[PDB]
């Protein structure tokens, strides 16, 4: 195949989605500090 | 064409229609005025950098910019005095009322042919909600070949909590594990896979379902979110059934209360829906916009090139938001793939999903839904279960039975049940 790994010097990522409890109980003032 | 910087002048009132085409890269920068796009004012002093999207730039106040563009050229840019932002304002500013006073905030749906209704009034009405008294709008997209906050095949519910990214076609990302310009967004989103509503429709239905009962559980939970209301997006009345049979469904699962009709005054969509709706919203609370000017028509091959910029966003994000998937490689026996019934495969299309046998045919350059299931899951409990993300099977091997996958978070392959999409990406 083709390079395994990290793919394109602090590095970030796509978080994975909140399940339908954790996203009904979650307040965007936590993103907007 | 050139790579110069030059200076352009906006009137008050017109748009400067935007048309980037491929490898059409476009920079702005803007000295003087009041300029929005869909909604999203543009700092001052500040560049912004487009790509490959039409769209058009609305001077609310006459505005001075300088713009970079080889694609472009002064004496082919396009300006034209838009004539219908009134109509738009109008609309905010009675649901803005209802934000203030009533019990609830205001639940809208968007109905209509042309996606013009899509993008212009949504995306306009979320980014002006944001813009007076700060509301946090949940935005609700129910056509699931338009790729907004996710990839294509979705149907989602998105709180708007803070400003649109005006450069990106998507309107903006879903959180980053870093440091971002602007904040992301948190949306709930439920995978309907298939390219056309016609494919599946009861899953469709479902999928509404499933969406109208995690959103009521956010807005019971959410001061702030139900305080400011939803705004909903449907497919094309086109893509419907006759009856429009898939409204009502909308309406009782989403609790619309205000329906918005996008026709002309000869139509006779306007007619239907007073008659069809009426006796369920109250006619008061059905309103008519007429043609938006600014938005211009797409064609598939634009549709094609935007359900693929939004893949690639989802696991490398945008031009100033570099993100890092993480790619691995997986025996056959590792993973346990579903695949929706469809009227191709199945002649009529069920709430039902069938194994999927790993096949480069099958699963090359396939777009994968991760649940939150179990790998051992049965096929109820797959279909009910909430999206984890997304993963995209780059490479299949044969003779070494193995895969290459693209996840979006480096780690671990989640040990979770998963379901095929009609989508495909290369590169």
């Amino acid at each position: 195949g083709i390079s395994n790994s990290n793919l394109n010097k602090n590095i970030q990522s796509r978080n994975w989605y909140l399940s339908d409890s954790q996203w009904a109980a979650f307040k965007d003032d936590e993103i907007t500090s | 064409g050139d790579n110069e910087w030059h200076k352009l002048v906006i009137p008050k009132g017109s748009d400067w229609q935007i048309d980037l085409k491929a490898e059409g890269k476009l920079i702005v920068k803007v000295n003087s005025g009041i300029v929005e796009i869909f909604g999203t004012e543009l700092a001052v002093d500040d560049e912004y950098t487009f790509q490959n999207w039409k769209f058009p730039i609305y001077a609310v106040e006459e505005t001075e910019l300088l713009w970079k563009c080889p694609d472009l050229t002064t004496n082919t840019i396009t300006v034209k005095p838009n004539h219908t932002m009134k109509y738009i304002y109008n609309l905010h500013f009675m649901l803005e009322k209802i934000r203030m006073s009533n019990f609830e905030g205001p639940r809208v749906v968007i109905v209509g042919g042309s996606q013009t209704r899509k993008t212009s009034l949504s995306r306009t009405l979320c980014s002006y909600a944001l813009k007076f008294n700060a509301y946090q709008p949940l935005y609700i997209n129910l056509d699931p070949q338009q790729p907004i906050f996710t990839v294509p095949g979705c149907i989602s519910a998105t709180p708007i909590s803070d400003i649109l990214d005006a450069q990106l076609p998507t309107w903006g990302q879903s959180l980053t594990s870093g440091a971002t310009l602007l904040h992301n967004k948190q949306p709930m989103v439920k995978n309907f896979g298939l390219e056309r509503i016609n494919e599946n429709k009861d899953l469709y239905l479902e999928c509404i379902s499933q969406l109208g009962q995690v959103v009521g559980q956010r807005l019971h939970l959410d001061p702030q979110v139900r305080r400011s209301g939803c705004i909903v997006d449907t497919p094309s009345i086109s893509q419907l059934d006759e009856n429009l049979a898939e409204l009502h469904h909308i309406i009782e699962k989403l609790n619309v209360n205000i329906m918005l009709v996008l026709c002309s005054e000869t139509d006779p969509l306007w007619e239907k829906v007073k008659k069809t709706f009426g006796p369920e919203l109250g006619n008061n609370n059905i309103f008519f916009i007429p043609k938006l000017d600014g938005v211009s028509a797409v064609d598939d091959v634009y549709k094609r090139s935007l359900q693929r910029t939004s893949i690639r966003e989802y696991f490398y994000g945008s031009l100033d938001t570099a993100l890092s998937p993480y790619a691995i490689g997986v025996d056959y026996e590792d993973l346990t793939i579903w695949k929706p019934s469809n009227v191709f495969d199945n002649e009529v299309g069920r709430v039902e999903l069938f194994p999927v046998t790993i096949t480069p045919s099958n699963l090359q350059h396939a777009i994968i839904a991760i649940t939150f299931a179990e790998r051992r899951a049965d096929q109820a409990t797959v279909i009910k279960s909430p999206i984890l993300g997304f993963a995209l099977i780059t490479e299949v091997n044969e003779k070494r039975r193995k895969l290459r996958v693209l996840l979006p978070v480096p780690g671990r392959l989640p040990s979770k049940a998963m379901i095929l999409t009609s989508y495909r990406y290369l590169e």
